[PDB]
DNA sequence: AAAAGGCCTGCAGGCAAGTGCACAAACAATACTTAAATA
DNA sequence: TATTTAAGTATTGTTTGTGCACTTGCCTGCAGGCCTTTT
């Protein structure tokens, strides 16, 4: 079964150790950081570009029907595959500020606030909120409900949350704070939800005083700049070639020792500790034998040769890099 | 005679909300390894914890004659409101997190008269 | 720059021509002025509802607070947005002291936040004191008059048993002062039961002295619901009627909710209500003087009525004609909504029945059943046919109606969110348009055959596996043509020459779609310095 | 081979009769901390047994059932279930 | 009557002498017989699901014929009713209006309309400006107002 | 053929390889009250 | 003599920590069952 609860149940099987894999990243090939954005850039906007662009004409017609919706008061809160980023700032923008400010006779003025970003506190946000309207940020929300209320109705401050399923923004203490502040009838909530368990964070308190309005608007964006937020490349190919860049010339030489001789049968479990030593004996580069724990301290701050004593050593790292890496030191 | 007999003490549920702590109730006292058998005391000791999509998968069986929509969530999240189902954070809790798992946290009693409002078996999976 | 920055400030009618395009453009600027009307009226009778419910609310707690011991009062059904208002009597000075959870985090933070509103509220009215119990016993000696402490715990539900027990405990020392009373307010928003386990035994026996119960919950005994839905009917006597399945869809929303139903059942009557001004072209024939505006597109679209079909269908059985069928058609009020108000104004006052509502009863009147729910109280038995009433199938009575069927009313407010992004990433045919053109009719895309392949799979997945499925669906002669056909860039043609390219270019690929099903929630990641397994935690279907 | 039996609701105040007075402990608590940086850091800190119900408490005796054999007369009628 | 038998054994070679008294190729014809083949179980008469198929891609393929001549559609009916023996002609109308519902969202009854995209981008988009199915298509009263003045 | 003497081999005695996951504390640095320079 | 905010106490938050839980590998411990004798 794949569908239905019956899908789950039998997708979820116990499966043996014998027939599982053994399959690690030392088979896949390996890329850089300037070749994956150079790629990357060029796939979002010449692979499907036609049809991106026409299926986003056709959303557009749409705008005249979002603004009949936050004048009488619901909220708005788009979804769909991809992010969103691209469709608010151009709809709550180049759309949404002409059309408010020539109907009520400058421009609205719109905070956007950065939901992805995980250092988004919730004091530095309500301090733009008072300067341009003009737990004291809970109770500060509370004295202008019932002052809005007497209030005419006409939209002053237009509020673009971008990604409502960040870290900041699924906190309980940020959540409170902007539903108070949707329930303002002189305030626009345009929001957009992009994780699957969005109606989860909101209860029935909190779904009355928000007022959200679904649309889904699957655009099948690649979402580029959310995309720069985490860490997408993750020991250190390239970080490895500038210790040894760094290091003395006698340096180089006792880490040229050990990969010849780790890299010679990929079935020899590594260097011992004694067998450090012999090479020594063969080719004058340390100086004795208590003179061993000078070096021996300073490759393992750089993550280049773990230990493993059952005293043989073995770093994690496959034999199909490591060849490049004696072009480099040679 | 009434007043020395006893102590005389001291001094409207939906019907998502109650079908949701039916589903809880057996995911935080069962394994999770035999539920391909059924729906395809270890009430006496604490409950377990389990995941969100292993909760709804019960839930959609157990349900009489419905997707996951916004309703199914709306009274999952009212639940965790009345303190009627325990997390693993008490202050500020991250609903979106993967690593955050739910259990049940009403006891037996509890969850006795609930099924029996709906007219649900729920006796029968412990027997 | 703005794009790379964390967060930055930037600083005639929308309804749009209806008739496919061939509406006249006197009648979209007297549509707006028509809506208006209809949307002013009814939040005119909500609003005055609103302020009623705090009314009545501020009455009935005022005339069980003040009619050695603590007054406690449980609030049932109450999310801490009402306002408490004191008397102002002589010679007493009552204070309201407001307790939040967030403010709440330990037992010293408790009376310190309490001192400093009770300080604060007695020297407005009319030297620097601590901030603890001293003040309340020499509150007679500082200011003369007595003291009357309120305290309203906001949340109750929302905050920690282990420090509200310390604080009862703390308050009952004040007892013995014979001018100091406290009289503790509590929001339960659950059960009477919950909320006792979590107590020790001093504390339900001492708080039992003098505790009443007051449930105020949205619909209590089914009252405050029946007056905004009988304001939205009052507005549309002899204009807009109701259908059997709008009246169904708002009874499986409203009793989804408990807390907060009646701003929910208001978002729908108010949405129903744009839908029909902006799609239905036939709401410039409700009032009766923009009635002549007829032409040839207006009289095809009447003519497709079903009910209209079967009048025109009997009378073979046994323009200007239809012109003023039509018109002289509607002067009737069809009393189908000032029915259902006699009915629920003769039980509540004749037969005095409160737990009653009126969504209910109208959906019984509308299908022909209302002897099969006036008859579930054992009370109205002689007054059966009084209130006998039989709907009347008018013709042409779907184009000014609030009907829901291709699913307009439930992709809007509550729709299927869980299901709509594993039905469009899966079936991707329906969204996109099936019209670098050889590419993009024979590669799918990294969004579409990453949920493919992701569905067909077991709770385990390796992402070494997974990188090799997902690169023998792509076509190697097709990739490697593609990124060739942009010689401006110079680095794109130097990537694409080396061997490696087609395993390089999958890979950036692969990369970017598992983290874009990391964020919306689709994959699940292991340990946090390893990376080399995924599980499932959403499933298509449940 | 009469006692009168009491009902669930009647031992709640008995069960917690029982823990003032020095006899029920918590199964892995510390209770009083040793200075006064460790006594702030466990009052902010919400314990597992707070929010659990009492019926589902883990509890620990501070005394076996050994020692109230010793502790107990022969004439009182609950001596016979002090063996097992 | 043919409509009101309830479970019936039907083989394979029965719906395709049943398509081609229709006048209909042979790629229409596989995907109807397909689709039973999908469905054997969970429904209630076969012959309501097989009637209700093979007169809803007769418009849709012989849609050339029926805006010349007013009289090929109720040609059409009389035929079927022969064939169910049945006589009431509102049970032709009710089954045509089922088997709709269920072909109304699938992949091969998009493309028959296509070569025989416009609705289906405004119920996903959430769209109040979409094709409501309430009213009586343009299509079908113009079909009406010419068959009852023969 | 069948109950009465010996003994054959299925079910599962038993625990340790290893990952799992709830526990507690100082951890990092939040928000806040404090005192002092200024016009 | 009181607005100016620096810097202060009091306090938040999430971080890794490790005590302790759990699974399932393995013959081998052991006992239901087969064989033999006999009217």
């Amino acid at each position: 079964f794949l569908d239905t609860f019956e899908g789950y149940f039998d997708q979820r099987k116990i499966v043996r150790t014998n027939a599982k894999s053994r399959h690690t990243m030392s088979m896949a090939p390996d890329v850089t950081r300037e070749e994956f954005s150079l790629v990357s850039n060029f796939f979002n906007e010449n692979f499907q570009k036609r049809p991106r662009q026409k299926l986003f004409e056709i959303q557009k017609k749409m705008f005249p029907q979002y603004w009949f919706e936050l004048t009488q008061g619901f909220s708005l809160l788009f979804y769909g595959v991809g992010s969103k980023r691209n469709f608010l700032e151009e709809f709550a923008i180049d759309y949404l500020s002409p059309k408010i400010a020539y109907s009520q006779l400058n421009s609205i003025p719109c905070l956007i606030l950065n939901g992805y970003n995980p250092s988004c506190n919730y004091r530095d946000v309500f301090k733009e909120i008072t300067d341009l309207l003009v737990n004291h940020v809970i109770l500060q929300i509370q004295k202008m409900i019932d002052f809005y209320k007497n209030q005419p109705l006409d939209i002053k401050l237009i509020l673009v949350v971008h990604n409502l399923d960040g870290p900041s923004i699924r906190k309980n203490t940020f959540q409170t704070m902007l539903s108070f502040l949707s329930v303002i009838r002189q305030i626009a909530i345009v929001a957009s939800t992009d994780h699957i368990y969005a109606p989860l964070l909101w209860d029935n308190m909190k779904a009355q005083n928000y007022n959200f309005v679904f649309h889904d608007i699957s655009n099948f964006e690649p979402s580029t700049v959310e995309s720069t937020f985490q860490d997408v490349m993750k020991s250190g190919a390239e970080g490895a070639k500038y210790v040894l860049q760094s290091l003395t010339v006698n340096s180089k030489k006792m880490y040229k020792l050990l990969i010849e001789t780790q890299m010679q049968n990929m079935q020899r479990t590594g260097v011992e500790l004694k067998l450090f030593n012999h090479l020594c004996a063969a080719d004058f580069i340390a100086s004795n034998e208590i003179a061993l724990r000078s070096m021996l301290r300073e490759f393992i701050e750089h993550k280049m040769a773990n230990i493993t004593k059952n005293e043989i050593i073995w770093v994690p790292y496959t034999y199909a890099e490591l060849e490049k890496l004696l072009k480099t030191v040679l | 005679i009434k007043l020395f007999l006893s102590t005389d003490d001291n001094l409207d549920l939906s019907i998502i909300s109650k079908y949701l702590l039916i589903a809880s109730y057996i995911c935080s006292y069962l394994e999770p390894r035999y539920d391909a058998s059924i729906f395809s005391n270890p009430r006496y000791l604490q409950p377990s914890l389990f995941a969100i999509e292993r909760l709804l998968a019960i839930f959609q069986a157990i349900f009489p004659i419905m997707k996951a929509n916004i309703e199914v969530f709306q009274n999952l999240s009212e639940l965790h409101t009345l303190k009627l189902i325990a997390t693993t954070m008490n202050k500020n809790i991250d609903y979106l997190s993967p690593k955050v798992r739910w259990k049940v946290n009403v006891p037996w009693e509890i969850i006795k008269e609930i099924s029996e409002s709906v007219h649900f078996n729920i006796s029968d999976y412990f027997s | 720059a703005d794009a790379q920055r964390s967060h930055y400030t930037v600083y005639h009618i929308p309804f749009v021509k209806l008739l496919s395009g061939k509406e006249s453009e006197v009648n979209v600027e007297k549509r707006w002025e028509l809506y208006h009307q209809l949307h002013s009226h009814f939040h005119d009778q909500v609003d005055h509802i609103i302020d009623n419910i705090e009314a009545d609310l501020k009455a009935e707690i005022s005339d069980l607070l003040y009619s050695r011991c603590f007054n406690t009062i449980f609030l049932l059904g109450s999310d801490s947005t009402t306002k408490i208002e004191l008397k102002d009597e002589s010679s007493r000075y009552n204070v309201l002291i407001e307790l939040t959870p967030k403010e709440s985090p330990n037992v010293r933070m408790m009376l310190r936040r309490s001192m400093y509103k009770l300080y604060s509220a007695a020297d407005a009215e009319e030297n620097d004191v601590s901030y603890d119990l001293s003040l309340v016993e020499n509150f007679k000696r500082l200011f003369g008059k007595d003291l009357a402490m309120v305290f309203n715990f906001k949340d109750v539900d929302s905050i920690n048993f282990n420090t509200l027990d310390n604080f009862i405990i703390l308050l009952k020392s004040a007892f013995k002062y014979d001018h100091v009373k406290i009289s503790l307010i509590f929001n339960i928003n659950t059960n009477l039961s919950n909320i006792e386990k979590n107590l020790r035994q001093s504390t339900i026996r001492l708080l039992k002295r003098n505790y009443h119960k007051l449930d105020v919950s949205s619909n209590k005994g089914f009252k405050y619901g029946n007056q905004i839905f009988q304001s939205f009917l009052d507005t549309v006597d002899g204009k807009l009627n109701l259908s059997d399945r709008f009246v169904e869809f708002i009874l499986s929303k409203m009793a989804n909710n408990t807390n907060h139903n009646l701003q929910l059942l208001t978002k729908m009557l108010d949405y129903s209500l744009m839908s029909y001004f902006f799609q239905n072209a036939f709401s410039v024939f409700i009032d009766p003087v923009n009635v002549d505006f007829l032409n040839d597109d207006y009289l095809k679209i009447l003519s497709r009525c079903p009910t209209f079909m079967f009048f025109v269908e009997g009378l073979i059985k046994q323009n200007r004609g239809l012109e003023e069928f039509f018109v002289e058609f509607l002067v009737r009020e069809n009393p189908i909504n000032g029915h259902a108000k006699f009915v629920a104004r003769f039980l509540e006052e004749e037969l005095n029945i409160t737990n009653f509502n009126l969504i209910e009863l109208y959906h019984n009147l509308l299908i022909g059943k209302l002897d099969s729910y006036l008859d579930r109280w054992s009370a109205c038995k002689e007054y059966k046919d009084r209130l006998h009433f039989e709907p009347i199938d008018t013709i042409f009575q779907e184009l000014f109606t609030l009907d829901n069927r291709s699913g307009l009313l439930t992709q809007s407010i509550f729709p299927s969110y869980k299901s709509n992004i594993e039905d469009n990433l899966l079936s991707w045919e329906q969204v996109l348009p099936s019209l670098s053109g050889d590419l993009d009719k024979i590669m799918a895309p990294v969004l579409g055959q990453l949920f493919k392949l992701y569905r067909e799979a077991n709770m385990t997945i390796n992402i070494y596996d997974f990188y090799i499925a997902f690169r023998e669906t792509l076509p190697k002669e097709e990739i490697l043509n593609f990124i060739r056909k942009d010689p401006s860039n110079t680095k794109l043609l130097e990537l694409a020459e080396t061997p490696d390219a087609f395993d390089k270019v999958a890979l950036i690929l692969f990369m970017q779609a598992i983290f874009a099903f990391e964020n919306m929630g689709l994959i699940k990641f292991q340990s946090t310095k390893s990376y080399d397994l995924v599980e499932k935690c959403v499933w298509r279907g449940i | 081979r009469t006692i009168k039996l009491w009902l669930k609701k009647d031992v709640k105040n008995v069960w917690e009769n029982l823990v003032q007075l020095d006899f029920f402990t918590e199964k892995s608590a510390v209770g009083l901390r040793d200075n006064a940086t460790a006594a702030f850091y466990a009052s902010n800190y919400q314990f597992q047994g707070t929010m659990i119900p009492f019926d589902l408490r883990s509890y620990q005796m501070q005394i076996i059932l050994q020692e109230l054999r010793r502790i107990i007369p022969k004439s009182n009628m609950y001596y016979s279930w002090t063996q097992l | 009557s043919l409509l009101v038998k309830k479970y019936c054994k039907m083989t394979t070679e029965e719906i395709i002498r049943l398509c081609n008294d229709f006048e209909l190729p042979r790629e229409v014809a596989y995907k109807i017989v397909d689709e039973y083949n999908i469905n054997a179980s969970r429904l209630v008469c076969p012959w309501q699901l097989v009637c209700g198929l093979v007169l809803n891609c007769t418009f849709i393929v012989f849609n050339e014929r029926r805006r010349k001549d007013p009289r090929i559609d109720h040609f059409i009916v009389s035929k079927m009713c022969s064939l169910m023996l049945t006589s009431k002609v509102d049970d032709v109308i009710e089954c045509v209006k089922l088997v709709k519902e269920l072909i109304i969202g699938e992949k091969w009854f998009r493309d028959l309309q296509i070569r025989y995209y416009d609705e289906i981008i405004f119920r996903k988009l959430g769209s109040m400006l979409q094709t409501t199915n309430i009213l009586v298509t343009d299509d079908q009263y113009n079909i009406w107002k010419k068959r009852i003045e023969m």
